[PDB]
């Protein structure tokens, strides 16, 4: 849907190959930045599969881009400092393929401490054997797999949603006085109750 | 706190339990609920505990007294699932919400 994103899968990934990387050029015989994956997704969303295989080594490089939004390289001579204004995606599953009830909800994701702070939502899926949901699952895929095109009701058109998004994207609203007080009683009550707010 | 034991016993399969654990899981069950109207204090529940024990419905092992109070005492329950589920469906006025929460 969006033009301006980019995929990639976890552990085919590398360090270099995510934010940036130094690559002496041949006819120049001197060193140069070649672009990683997050620069070239600035403005747009980077979207990550399998991001529980990546290793540690990896994902402490993303960490800088992942909050202070900027990726700089002071290596082999080379100092800089790019932007890195990207928005990530990523898909993991728990520890061992399946969600274990029989331990605890922290014993169940192998990640970072900063690392789980700083996604703004965090979503945790688990399947459960129900008939009703069984059936509406297989209905709709055999119906997908028989009617492709007539088993389709979109109310809006892509192009349509596409050219909206791109004539609201560019508003920045003010936030009301009512606005503010709601917002601190709001998060007066929910941080005085492992993913810490 | 009988559908609190029942899950208890299938997530350890065949083993004793306490006091504590069900009273653990039970204020899980009612605070993952927003708002609903079971704010039960501890004694309460252990007097239910004390009755649920004496209609001999739970059977302590390898009794002893003194040394192991009420609490974190090993206890077992005597019944099947099947016939849980079976009394549940006959029961008056079974609410919606501990319905779902037996069903999940």
């Amino acid at each position: 849907f969006s033009p301006r994103a980019v995929y990639t899968s976890g552990k085919a990934s590398s360090a270099a190959g995510l934010t940036a990387a130094v690559v002496r050029d041949e006819e120049s015989h001197e060193f140069v930045i070649e672009a990683g994956a997050l620069m070239l997704a600035d403005n747009g969303v980077c979207c990550i599969d399998e991001f529980d295989k990546m290793d540690v080594r990896d994902q402490v490089a993303i960490h800088e881009a992942m909050e202070q939004q900027t990726i700089s390289i002071t290596k082999a001579g080379v100092k800089a400092t790019l932007n890195a204004r990207t928005s990530i995606l990523a898909a993991a599953n728990p520890i061992s393929g399946h969600y274990d009830r029989s331990k605890s909800l922290k014993q169940n994701i192998n990640l970072s401490a900063p690392i789980m702070s700083r996604f703004d939502l965090f979503f945790i899926l688990v399947d459960e054997c129900n008939e009703v949901t069984d059936y509406a699952i297989a209905r709709r895929i055999v119906d997908l797999h028989s009617r492709i095109e007539e088993s389709i009701d979109r109310v809006y058109s892509l192009d349509d949603i596409r050219r909206y998004l791109l004539f609201a994207r560019q508003f920045k609203p003010k936030i009301s006085k009512e606005s503010e007080d709601f917002i601190v009683e709001q998060y007066k009550h929910l941080r005085q109750r492992s993913w810490r707010i | 706190l009988i559908i609190a034991m029942k899950h208890l016993n299938d997530i350890y399969e065949e083993e004793p339990f306490n006091f504590q654990m069900v009273y653990n899981e039970f204020q899980k069950f009612v605070q993952r609920k927003a708002h609903s109207v079971y704010n039960f204090e501890k004694p309460v529940v252990m007097k239910a505990f004390e009755h649920l024990q004496q209609l001999e419905l739970i059977k302590p092992m390898e009794r002893t007294s003194g040394n192991s109070q009420r609490e974190y005492q090993l206890m077992k329950l005597l019944l099947d699932n099947t016939q849980i589920m079976n009394a549940l469906q006959k029961y008056p006025n079974c609410p919606t919400d501990v319905r779902q929460w037996a069903t999940s």
